[PDB]
């Protein structure tokens, strides 16, 4: 027996435990989500730990097979995401210090709260509170105060707390026969073994950075526009030569830019398309959203749901008793049990998400039938898109036309059109400056080039190159804003975003036209079109088995990343924008200076 | 004489695929219009006999073999299907003249704690054939180095349980499989068809 020939009897041994093993650690995290009881928390905790005690005791069995004798692919590809030692490649104390320092952070973010304001008695809390004040305010010096006392009330604590676990993290990585723990995070997007389809990490920023460097006149524009209007409701706040505070970018980071849409109206005579008196006019409940969701599914080409999910999943409201989470989620417990945890309101929002957590279910359900191990997206921005690409066809005013919600008498317009796009746009293209300024840092704190003396000094350098915001308060070294993320300081990777939309907008880009679709990019639809339902089925299928350069191939016809179907999709806008743009000076720079 | 087709279909405890059972059902009266009294039967396959003309031949034996498996395992039970039930746990032949009715039994067969009472085998060192049974313990060894008897690197059990739950797919769920199977020897036939 060869150890190719014995390491596929142990995949199949592992694959069915795990199955099994996974199973019940998913039904009681289900059932803890669903119902917060302490019965419920000791049998989620009972089944992680046995869980977690089985994967480093078959972690442990697969280091012994060597991936260099081992000539088939998927077999390498299992054994390689089971060969990992992970934080166990440490030494005891140093794996219960990194623990430690993982969980008190967790800790500092979620239960952390600003007391500053007067006496101790007001204390807003960071998620109904903080989110609110800054998604909703006109005041420069509220938010001043709130910026400043959250980073310096976490940050303060953060930052002893964070070099340390920099340096456990780049140890671990170290020992882990990678480079530094960026170089770890890397190794998601990375492909060794297939000849023509090769991807190295060093690639993997090269390529970021250039499809960066192309998507920046988009951006520029953006960020042109959004100076331009914010200036109008900031008096002597803002200076016409470029930049904008990062205190004022809708979210409290400058994540995303969807609630500046109030303040960053195309045109305020002509409302937004909503539907919501119209989806509670008809009485939709919460049954027929999931219902005429899974009906434009089956339309584009896409199977039924079982009768295992309708009766099992959550989706209305949990009620006063019974407390829950209510974050849609789509839960894939593993033998054929598909079950999408959700409170449906009755609102359009609640409708695309329901397509939304509705795509990632179908990708579930369309890898089921490979190994254990290849059950995932090929890369962590597969999941997203293909979920993110059914709720833009969604999102169509022609299938809402098509499925009762829209008066087939009301009529589209360029406004409209310009008002719908630049609403994803604030959403979609934000993101991308921040996530890949973030990324990077991180990727350069990580692998040694950033001084750990000089660390905060090259966010706000690195800002003001990237994404182009002012530092709201001159901020010195004692702190750690990089941290104050959920995907920081819990340990997240966050160029899935950027992967994300970047796959998704070349996905909508591919499918649209194997659905014979004449006309702007922004309307396609995936409805009644059972050509593009197979294209998009052969990913589908597929998983984490073959490599994500020719999954994306298959459906695209390109084996890398490319801005050019997201530049197309926000193509109608981007011209807009030029035209606009003619009167004002155009770009940012470090002239700033206070 | 009244053949039950009953002590088959109508059991309390069904049997695990590697141990399935088999009934010689033999000297009596067909009767296999008894056989529709169950209506949620998910599958009715008859390769080799017309469904409709059961009750006109006579064979010398029938065979009633009942196993459980899941609803995804459903379809290996063919002739000249290939998988890991058809050629580990039951396989039967290519010259089948039978039926695959196979009902589904999820509100019999699983509990919500897990029904590890019905188990599956993983591992062979050779495939089946038609209609043999495989009821041994002994561990697998996949590397070179002798296990010694019981072990645990590279040697391991072969039969892994089903675990069977309400709470699954219809493709995961308990099927209730009763497999029949006429043999055509040359002898004096002691099963017959009712005719006026
Ligand atoms: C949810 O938890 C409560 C807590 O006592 C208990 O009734 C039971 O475990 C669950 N009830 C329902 C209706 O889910
Ligand atoms: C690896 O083995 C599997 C066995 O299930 C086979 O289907 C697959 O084709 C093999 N890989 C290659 C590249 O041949
Ligand atoms: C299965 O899909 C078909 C459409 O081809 C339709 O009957 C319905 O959406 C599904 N069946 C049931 C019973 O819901
Ligand atoms: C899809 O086909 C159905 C069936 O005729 C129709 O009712 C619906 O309007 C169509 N939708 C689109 C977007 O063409
Ligand atoms: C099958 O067995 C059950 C056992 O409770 C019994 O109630 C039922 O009458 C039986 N059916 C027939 C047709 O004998």
């Amino acid at each position: 027996s060869t150890i190719e020939e014995q390491a596929k009897t142990f995949l199949d041994k592992f694959n069915h435990e795990a199955e099994d093993l996974f199973y019940q650690s998913s039904l009681a995290s289900w059932n803890y989500n669903t119902n917060i009881t302490e019965e419920n928390v000791q049998n989620m905790n009972n089944a992680g730990d046995k869980w977690s005690a089985f994967l480093k005791e078959q972690s442990t069995l697969a280091q012994m097979y060597p991936l260099q004798e081992i000539q088939n692919l998927t077999v390498k590809l299992q054994l390689q995401a089971l060969q990992q030692n992970g934080s166990s490649v440490l030494s005891e104390d140093k794996s219960k210090r990194l623990n430690t320092i993982l969980n008190t952070m967790s800790t500092i973010y979620s239960t952390g709260k600003v007391c500053n304001p007067d006496n101790p008695q007001e204390c807003l809390l960071l998620e109904p509170g903080l989110n609110e004040i800054m998604a909703n305010s006109l005041d420069y010096n509220e938010r001043l105060w709130a910026w400043e006392s959250w980073r310096s009330e976490v940050g303060k604590q953060l930052r002893p707390l964070y070099e340390e676990y920099v340096v456990l993290k780049n140890e671990m990585a170290r020992a882990n026969h990678y480079e530094d723990y960026g170089d770890y995070w890397r190794g998601d997007y990375e492909v060794n073994g297939v000849d023509g389809y090769d991807y190295s990490r060093g690639q993997l920023i090269e390529d970021v950075e250039h499809t960066f460097e192309e998507i920046k006149p988009l951006y520029e524009h953006l960020h042109a526009y959004v100076r331009a209007k914010l200036m109008n409701a900031y008096p002597s706040y803002i200076s016409p030569i470029g930049c904008l505070p990062a205190h004022l970018l809708g979210d409290m980071w400058g994540r995303f830019w969807t609630n500046l849409y109030s303040l960053t109206v195309p045109f305020g005579q002509k409302p937004n398309i909503d539907v919501t008196d119209a989806m509670v006019d008809q009485a939709w409940d919460a049954q027929r959203i999931f219902k005429e969701a899974e009906k434009f599914f089956v339309s584009v080409g896409l199977p039924n749901m079982t009768q295992g999910f309708w009766e099992n999943s959550m989706l209305t409201d949990p009620g006063n008793v019974q407390k829950a989470v209510c974050h849609p989620t789509a839960w894939d417990l593993g033998k054929g049990d598909f079950r999408i945890l959700m409170c449906t309101k009755v609102t359009m929002d609640d409708f695309l998400t329901a397509h939304h957590e509705m795509g990632h279910i179908q990708y579930d359900m369309a890898y089921a039938a490979q190994p254990f191990l290849l059950r995932n997206g090929a890369n962590e921005g597969f999941h997203e898109a293909v979920g993110e690409i059914m709720s833009l066809s969604a999102a169509t005013p022609k299938h809402l036309k098509s499925i009762g919600l829209l008066s087939p008498d009301f009529q589209e317009d360029n406004e409209t059109e310009i008002n719908f796009l630049l609403k994803q746009a604030l959403t979609i293209v934000g993101t991308l400056p921040f996530t890949y300024m973030l990324e990077k840092w991180r990727w350069m704190v990580f692998k040694g080039e950033i001084p750990k003396d000089q660390w905060m000094k090259k966010w706000w350098e690195m800002k003001r190159e990237i994404v182009g915001v002012v530092e709201p308060v001159p901020h010195d070294e004692t702190y750690c804003d990089p941290a104050s993320l959920f995907h920081v300081s819990n340990d997240y990777s966050f160029i899935r975003y950027y992967t994300r939309t970047l796959y998704q907008f070349q996905f909508q880009e591919a499918l649209c036209q194997a659905a014979k679709h004449e006309g702007p990019l922004h309307k396609c639809d995936i409805s009644n079109s059972t050509e593009a339902g197979q294209k998009l089925f052969n990913m589908l299928r597929l998983g984490k088995s073959e490599p994500w350069t020719l999954a994306l191939e298959n459906v695209v016809g390109a084996k890398n990343m490319n801005v050019r179907p997201l530049l197309n999709y926000f193509e109608p806008l981007f011209t807009w924008l030029k035209d606009q743009n003619k009167n004002s000076f155009v770009g940012w720079s470090t002239d700033w200076s206070p | 004489n009244l053949c039950p087709f009953h002590e088959v279909f109508n059991a309390t405890t069904f049997a695990s695929v590697y141990a399935w059972n088999r009934k010689r059902i033999s000297n009596c009266v067909a009767d296999y219009s008894v056989i529709y009294n169950f209506a949620p039967f998910f599958a009715f396959k008859c390769y080799g006999v017309s469904p409709t003309k059961l009750n006109d031949l006579c064979f010398t034996n029938v065979y009633a073999d009942s196993f459980v498996i899941r609803g995804n395992e459903v379809s290996q039970i063919a002739p000249g299907q290939t998988g890991n039930i058809a050629d580990y746990n039951y396989k039967l032949p290519d010259d089948f003249t039978g039926c695959v009715i196979a009902w589904n039994s999820n509100k019999l067969d699983s509990k919500p704690s897990g029904n590890y009472n019905y188990l599956y085998r993983l591992f062979r060192k050779s495939k089946l054939k038609p209609f043999e049974r495989d009821i041994s313990t002994e561990i697998y060894q996949a590397g070179n180095k002798p296990c010694n008897g019981v072990a645990g690197p590279n040697c391991y059990s072969p039969l892994q349980s089903y675990g069977f739950r309400p709470t699954y797919g219809v493709g995961h769920q308990p099927y209730r499989v009763v497999v029949l199977s006429f043999e055509l020897l040359h002898a004096p036939a002691t099963v017959c068809g009712p005719k006026k």
